């Protein structure tokens, strides 16, 4: 058997000592990415679906929590997103706006306004 | 991530990654003699029947394990290297293959203080002082401070000869090869 | 915790247990579990042992202790089991007290080779008109019986069963058989109603019942055809003879498909393992007749498969037709219209029994064949004449139920038929002629069809005073 | 025994206990959830942990949440005060009418009975209608299947049939949801109250409902026929009497364990199917039989996925069918009530070993008629009914006589007949078709006999509307 | 040498020898068994372990268990004395007369004859039956198949083949059942001591009798064909005469495969089926051939899974045939028999430079109008015959003439109808096709050329029709 955190990276850093100065709680180190699926290490207080941010600005939803790692779907192209990058907490399920704040109003998957008419005035959210 | 410094000889496998692990690990802070040191002592420790019985059993949870192998590293005073390794080898549960660690740790560092590993093949014996010459011509083979580890099986298979192994590098002048060699020019 | 004959079960779940240790446990060989259940260790792996669970899953956990029982698959056998149902490892079920039985024989044992068998040459007699003129089953042979949902397979397996009785209950012990019914994946409310209906019948006396009804884990169903195949078989082996009834045999393949997917093993064809026809000939390659120097026993096989939807090509269907020796085609048309048995003589043939059927019978089911035939190419005058027998013939073919004929009876009806005695009678009331006609040589001829019987042939004499009955009887009806 | 999530892929948690691991089918409940979250246990993957398939939403979970391990399979509250309280399948009322309060909590995950608990007659179930009873009888204790289910009657089936189990035998009855639409379940709950087979006031209601919705994840959907199971399982047993189990629908129960074998990482077998089909059928179905206590008449709605009756899933359900009903929009439209297939409709225990010769007789006499009529219909379409003999349009009249009779009025169903409900014995039924096809009745009209009790109620129209 | 067992996976067994490893298909002997378990090595696995196939049963087999290597392939007796005798895969007689008693032995695992070996003469055998003779003519020395589904007529087909082709045969005859009927091979047994061709007091035997029957595991079925081979090559090569192997059923040598690869950690193809399906087949097939040191006339017959003719086993044989013989279920159902199909059935020696220029042009006309009324029938079907012109009612009249007179009464089927068995020579067969193809017998009824032998009789059987 193996698994995905047996890399001889992890293992270095555990031998020497190195891995207690790593804050293996909210932040986590890319293990793998590639068509679009990164495999974090770390995150160990991530919840299933809550969504984490990349170092490179960029968004994901960790959807497989296994005992290893924690596997992200990434919101966008995984061009920005290197091995080693660093994944922090957002602490909170994806939500979007909600009101008639949104009303004519051209919007993408997350509630961002994509029709270039200004913010969207948006006062409520929602899971 | 930290950039670890590859071993000489890629070991592969789960043995490979952790070995090559330790291997990085003691490289940097330098302690790749005391820790081999230390890897053979846990090749005879653990050896013991009592441990071995007892670490090769899964049904003594892990934490039972790491407390065992916490206990004989404090009462044997290892590195903290060697220690961190036991107890990781044990938490990951890859006591079962211990043993083909230790062996690529060796097999990683016969080649860190030059070593290449050799073979010869003879029919027969050999007398002491053509043994001599082949330590030497193949001492001449090699490189600068490249130690040799020489090997003489003998095989009778092959009708006489010699053949030589010098790492990758192959001469087989076995009259085996030249009967056969001769035989298929024959029949063409 | 002795590691060689005993180990724990590393891990459960899908059926197939993980055990770590019992490191001098032979492959195939059965072990125990601590719970109480049982298994058989398939695969004897380098680190470990994979035990399939004979039972349910649940009852075994990671940690209990698995102990090597020290023998090869095997249930219990004799004649202490006649009467008494049984699971598919020989305990009882019917709670009328432990099996009791001296010998055990292995479930997986091979079959006889190429030099103790023998030609078939007695008949297994079933009571069914259609199935005892026209596709007659020898001692010995694999009659399949292939069909649809109901279509009446079970009533020919228990027709036979039940017609078994004529012999049972007489003293000559070369025309005992005794029956074995293995019900696989099957509702068990039917199991226990015919096993009412075999104990109403007196036919339990000498009847078997193995039972893996749907409730029971695929392993169990895997292995009660192979449970009641060694039962039949000691009988078999001890010079005396037995009838095994499969009943369905693709219950059995697909409990097999899920034994073999759950262990990740390459699905082939409609999702069935590679061995599948190994499954099935490995079984019914059993159903032997011994040479005189083995003993003489003889087993039958009466294998059953369920189509769909009438498709007779499909892959399980015609791997058990790639093994056995006959058929009997029940169609579902024919029995939803109103014959009974549904038995499509066209395509149902018995390449084997031919030569064992009964002479007294042998002569009119021949030309009862023959017409048949005949009518079935035409379906003016010998066209009309073709068209009155044979749908005289196929009036006279429908039977009752639960209500099997000695031979003679048989002899006597389909004399009447043949030799055109009826051909005159208008065609519904061939049934009323048949049931009453019956009666009549039932009670006052006995002495006739006690003769034919004995003689083991319509003589000259007896063909004479046979048509003095039926010309007199239809006389007067 | 506590114990930790250490996985969380989709529907499926791996948890880890420390101390002793549950047995399979244990039900282990998350600590720390807003809303109770109930873990059924499927697999020991070694190393002290577990793989369960999560009974609801799984989102939000944390690798390292603490399990608590109740000790037993999922426990639902039965007795008869479930009775008119809808429940989701762990047991949790879901009504908004408080607790279900009971002195008893029964494991849904039981056995069938053993062969020595079984029945070894064959019975008959007395549902008082005529069409069901007469060409279709429902044996007692055996599982009969229910075709159509579109705007044909089901609903107004289901609840007659409910009524008249609960009037002329006094049994209970449990209605169990599989993969139900919300909007579809409130609908039934409110014909229910209306019809009066729930009764929210004075706890005179008789039947228990047990919803799997359609949007809880696949390892609830797959259980919740069990949970129906348990529910009438304590009528059988404890209270000794025969019970109806409505299981609708039955295909989505093969669809849900389905994708629960899929999920947990199973080959797939047939056509997509789990590789454990016939035996996850088998073990819900083999604990509809009829025990030496009671029993348990189960009527499945089925659905035949892409009209293909040798799909695996109808292929396998058909093998344990103790009986048919085919509701049909071709009759529907002639006003006929309840619109039951004549013809189509089959059962096993149309024997005459078993319904006796009187019945199998009236039976297969009335069946014969209607084959006649429908053959001669075509004749009538072409030729012209000019066409026919004497011995022809006496068989026409007498198969519409015979049609008009076998429709009746539902007392579930008085605000859309206008008549009241008549629930007909059986000896009312065998004599009024063995007067019909005798040729007693060949003076009176068609009109009738349209949708009335016993052959007398028919007399007396007749005398009503000639007079 | 000496390894111990460490894994038993079914037939596939694991040793592992510390000392020296045993090359490939090199046979080992598991020491401590009642009988002879025979191991033939299949893998290197590396780390100084063997993966194998076990002969026989390997229930009983304990892991640590001692292995004897043997250090050459499965050597099986060869010589005059395997004729009249029964064998097995590893060469033991299965007869019960005592051990088979040679001075030579062969490896069942030789290669394939080389390049400069084969053989070009290209002769016609006639089997005196008027399909296989008339459009599909076997030719001597060349290899023949019989594909058909389950209970088409392949033994029945192979055993008049065996009766005539063999009866009129001077050279010697193996035949190798592999994954057939156990009573098939008694009944084989039986009817050749009967018919002389054995002689169990003599030395007169002309057949050699190997049997790897479906009871036996995988791992003897799939390498009992090659023993027949072996058996066969010696009488070709060694004795230098002209041999007869008959093979029954070959499906079941690659089937076995499929059985093994699953086990042998492989990859399956197409339909499970293993990856190297082609290979085997070919290495096996290619020292069936007719080389310049003697003769093999093969006939196998191939089962079709599932009557599929698109499935890879007989798919992939097709191309190692000169002459097939496609048996047909739907043309068996019309009562035809031999159900030869006329289209699917071909040969390398349909040349009208080996068969001649009558009974090309013969065939040719068969086929063509056979093909036209193939096109017709699906208009035939549903307008019915009545909308068709006078050429295509003649087309259809000859056509279903053609049809029933291809049919034949075997000798082997005496016991089956009672008829009596009929060989047609060549010239008779050609006769008779071409008046019926010019039209001469326009007058007969169809029913006429049901089963008969020369057409005289076909005429005479009309003349007692017309009585
Ligand atoms: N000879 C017969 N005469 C009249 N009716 C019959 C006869 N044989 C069978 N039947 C009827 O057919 C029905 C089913 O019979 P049976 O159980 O033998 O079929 P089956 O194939 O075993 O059914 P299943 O496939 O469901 O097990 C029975 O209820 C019986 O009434
Ligand atoms: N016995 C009956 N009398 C009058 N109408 C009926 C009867 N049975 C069914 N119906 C009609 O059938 C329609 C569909 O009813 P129902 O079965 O409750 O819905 P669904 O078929 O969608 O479940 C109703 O509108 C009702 O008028
Ligand atoms: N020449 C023939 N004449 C009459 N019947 C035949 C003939 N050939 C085959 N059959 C029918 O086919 C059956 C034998 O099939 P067989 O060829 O032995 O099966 P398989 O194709 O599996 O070898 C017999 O029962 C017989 O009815
Ligand atoms: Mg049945
Ligand atoms: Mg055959």
């Amino acid at each position: 058997k193996t698994g995905t955190a047996e890399v001889s990276s992890i293992l270095e850093e555990r031998i020497l000592g190195a891995d207690t100065s790593v804050d293996l709680e909210e932040t986590g180190r890319v293990l793998s990415i590639g068509d679009g699926i990164a495999r974090v290490h770390g995150l160990r207080n991530v919840q299933a679906e809550e969504m984490v941010e990349f170092s490179s600005g960029l968004k994901g939803m960790s959807l497989n929590l296994e005992p290893d790692n924690v596997g992200v779907v990434v919101f966008g192209n995984d061009k920005l997103i290197k091995e080693g990058d660093i994944v922090k907490r957002t602490g909170a399920i994806v939500d979007v706006p909600v009101g008639e704040e949104l009303l004519g109003r051209v919007v993408d998957a997350l509630g961002n306004a994509i029709d270039g008419k200004g913010p969207i005035g948006s006062k409520a959210r929602r899971r | 991530f930290a950039k670890l410094v590859r071993p000489p000889v890629q070991i592969y496998g789960i043995e490979g990654r952790y070995a090559t692990a330790l291997y990085s690990a003691a490289s940097k802070q330098n302690k790749l003699e005391q820790v081999e040191k230390e890897l053979l002592r846990v090749g005879q420790i653990l050896k013991e029947p009592k441990m071995a019985a007892s670490l090769l059993n899964p049904y003594v949870k892990r934490s039972v394990k790491v407390k065992s192998l916490s206990d004989m590293t404090a009462k044997e005073k290892f590195s903290p290297l060697t220690s961190n390794l036991i107890n990781l080898l044990a938490e990951n549960g890859r006591l079962t293959n211990t043993p083909a660690v230790i062996s690529a740790f060796s097999t990683m560092m016969s080649v860190h203080r030059g070593e290449v590993p050799c073979t010869v093949t003879t029919a027969s014996a050999l007398d002491e002082a053509t043994l001599t010459e082949l330590k030497t011509v193949l001492k001449s083979f090699l490189s600068k401070g490249q130690v040799l580890k020489l090997e003489v099986k003998i095989d009778p298979s092959i009708m006489g000869g010699m053949i030589v192994r010098i790492g990758e590098k192959y001469v087989d002048m076995s009259a085996k090869t030249k009967i056969q060699k001769l035989s298929r020019a024959m029949r063409e | 915790v002795d590691l060689e004959e005993t180990g724990r079960v590393l891990s459960i779940g899908d059926g197939i247990a993980r055990v770590h240790g019992l490191r001098n446990v032979q492959a195939e060989e059965m072990v125990e579990f601590s719970s109480g259940l049982k298994g058989m260790s398939l695969n004897l792996e380098p680190d470990n042992v994979g035990v399939v669970v004979f039972g349910n899953d649940k009852l075994i956990k990671e940690g209990d202790i698995v102990k090597r029982t020290g023998a090869i698959v095997d249930v219990p056998v004799g004649e202490e089991l006649l009467g008494r149902v049984v699971d598919a490892l020989g305990n009882a079920i019917d709670g009328k007290g432990p099996i009791g039985s001296k010998a055990r024989r292995r479930v997986g044992l091979k079959a006889p080779g190429i030099i103790p068998r023998i030609s078939v040459r007695e008949p297994m007699q079933t009571g069914i008109k259609a199935v005892d003129s026209l596709v007659p089953i020898g001692r010995g042979q694999r009659e399949l019986i292939i069909g649809d949902r109901q279509t009446g397979k079970t009533s020919i397996a228990i027709d036979t069963i039940i017609n078994q009785k004529r012999f049972n209950d007489g003293t000559d012990e070369k025309k005992k058989l005794y029956c074995i019914y293995v019900a696989i994946g099957q509702k068990r409310s039917t199991v226990a109603q015919l096993v009412k209906r075999l104990t109403d019948a007196d036919a339990m006396k000498y009847t078997i019942v193995v039972s893996a009804t749907a409730s029971d884990a695929a392993p169990l169903q895997y292995l009660a055809p192979y449970s009641g195949c060694s039962m039949g078989e000691y009988f078999r082996d001890n010079g005396k003879h037995a009838l095994i009834i499969y009943d369905d045999l693709s219950k059995q393949a697909v409990a097999y498909r899920q034994m073999s997917l759950l262990l990740r093993r390459p699905p082939g064809r409609e999702a069935y393992p590679g061995d599948v026809f190994y499954l099935h000939s490995r079984l019914l390659e059993r159903a032997a007749k011994m040479n005189d120097a083995f003993g003489g026993g003889s087993l039958t096989a009466l294998p059953v498969i369920e189509t769909q939807a009438g498709d007779v090509s499909a892959y399980i269907p015609t791997n058990v037709i790639s093994i056995t020796d006959g058929q009997i085609f029940l169609e579902t048309e024919l029995f939803y219209k109103g014959i009974r048995p549904a038995i499509n003589v066209g395509l149902s043939v018995s390449r084997v029994g031919s030569a064992a059927q009964t002479r007294a019978m042998k002569q009119v089911a021949g030309t009862m064949k023959l017409e048949l035939a005949q009518y079935r190419e035409v379906a003016d005058a010998a066209t009309q004449q073709l068209l009155s027998r044979g749908v005289r013939l196929t009036e006279l073919l429908k039977q009752g139920q639960y209500s099997p004929m000695a031979i003679e009876e048989q002899v006597a009806v389909i004399y009447a038929g043949v030799r055109g005695y009826l051909d005159k009678l208008e065609p519904s009331k061939i049934t009323k002629f048949e049931n009453a006609f019956l009666s009549h040589v039932i009670s006052q001829h006995q002495a006739l069809l006690g003769k034919i019987r004995t003689d083991g042939k319509i003589s000259e004499e007896s063909d004479a005073k046979l048509k003095e009955i039926v010309t007199n009887f239809l006389a007067g009806f | 025994t506590t114990g930790r999530i250490v996985a969380v892929i989709g529907a499926v948690v791996d948890v880890q206990f420390d101390e002793g691991l549950p047995p399979i089918l244990n039900a282990l409940e998350v600590q720390g959830r807003e809303t109770r979250l109930v873990l059924e246990v499927a697999q020991h993957l070694g190393e002290s942990t577990v793989r369960t398939i999560a009974m609801d939403g799984t989102e939000g979970l944390v690798r390292g949440q603490k399990v608590l391990d109740s000790g037993a399979p999922i426990r639902i509250p039965v007795g008869p005060e479930t009775l008119g309280r809808i429940m989701n399948v762990i047991g949790e009322p879901i009504d908004e009418r408080g607790p279900i309060k009971t002195k008893q909590f029964a494991a849904i995950h039981a056995e069938a009975p053993e062969f020595v608990e079984m029945s070894v007659e064959q019975e008959i179930l007395v549902t008082g209608i005529k069409v069901v009873d007469l060409l279709a009888p429902y044996a007692k204790g055996g599982k009969i299947g229910l075709f159509g289910g579109a705007g044909v009657g089901k609903t107004v089936l289901i609840m007659e049939l409910i009524n008249n189990v609960a009037k002329a035998h006094g049994g209970y009855s449990v209605f169990a949801g599989v993969g139900e639409r919300t909007r579809e379940g409130n609908d039934l709950y409110h014909e229910m109250i209306e019809s009066g087979v729930i009764n929210l006031k004075d706890a005179t209601s008789k039947v228990a409902l047990v919803y799997g919705q359609m949007n809880e994840p696949p390892g609830a959907r797959a259980r919740v026929a069990l949970t129906g199971l348990t529910v009438a399982e304590y009528f059988r047993d404890q209270e000794g009497q025969d019970v109806l189990l409505f299981i609708d629908n039955i295909f989505r129960f093969t669809q849900a364990g389905s994708e629960v074998s899929a999920l947990l990482g199973r080959i797939p077998s047939a056509v997509g199917y789990q590789p454990t089909l016939a035996t996850d059928m088998g073990t819900m179905q083999e604990r509809i039989t009829t025990t030496k206590k009671g029993s348990i008449t189960s009527v499945q709605a089925i659905y035949v996925p892409a009209d293909d009756l040798t799909d695996p899933a109808p292929a396998t359900t058909f093998a344990h069918l103790d009986a048919t009903t085919v509701l049909s929009r071709a009759i529907a439209e002639l006003g006929i009530y309840p619109a039951v297939d004549p013809l189509d409709s089959t059962s096993r225990i149309m024997d005459p070993n078993i319904v006796g010769s009187e019945h199998y007789d009236v039976a297969r006499g009335v069946q014969k008629i209607l084959q006649d009529y429908k053959s001669l219909q075509d004749i009538i379409a072409i030729l012209g009914m000019d066409e026919l003999s004497e011995e022809d349009k006496l068989t026409v009249s007498r198969a519409r006589k015979i049609q008009r009779f076998l429709s009746q009025p539902f007392q579930v169903a008085e605000v859309f007949t206008g008549h009241l409900g008549k629930l007909v014995p059986l000896k009312e039924t065998i004599k009024g078709f063995q007067q019909i096809l005798a040729g007693e009745y060949d003076h009176l009209p068609e009109q009738a006999f349209y949708m009335v009790g016993p052959i007398e109620e028919a007399v007396a129209k007749a005398d009503k509307l000639a007079e």
